[PDB]
């Protein structure tokens, strides 16, 4: 739904990358280059933004 | 006056209308086979030791 706030694995918390994350993909920088220029080093964390639903982007689109 | 029977027929005619063959090329695919999944090119080390 919404971004996990640490990484389950390792405790790291990524849940204030996913708007760095976003804006580094729509700069032209692939998803391998945006992990790295975030600090996610072992593939635990990267797994955690990589595989990432937002969700509450469709279910904050029917009536209030 | 009337209508009498005649000689048998001698023989019989059966038309149909057909068109033709053509040559065999057999085009099996657009993009054919199933194309095998690949190494994206250099890709580099995403993870490096501590110390
Ligand atoms: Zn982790």
């Amino acid at each position: 739904m919404i971004i996990p706030v640490r990484c389950f694995t390792c405790g790291k918390i990524v849940g204030n990358k996913w708007e760095a994350y976003l804006g580094l993909l729509q700069a032209e920088y692939t998803e391998g280059d945006a992990l790295d220029a975030l600090g996610l080093k072992r593939y635990c964390c990267r797994r955690m933004l990589l595989a990432h639903v937002d969700l509450i982007e469709k279910l904050l689109n029917y009536a209030p | 006056g009337g209508l009498t029977c005649a000689s048998a027929p001698q023989g019989t005619l059966r038309i149909l209308e057909g068109p033709q063959q053509s040559l065999s090329g057999s085009p099996l695919q657009p993009i054919p086979a199933s194309p095998p999944p690949q190494i994206p090119p250099g890709l580099r080390p995403r993870f490096c030791a501590f110390g």
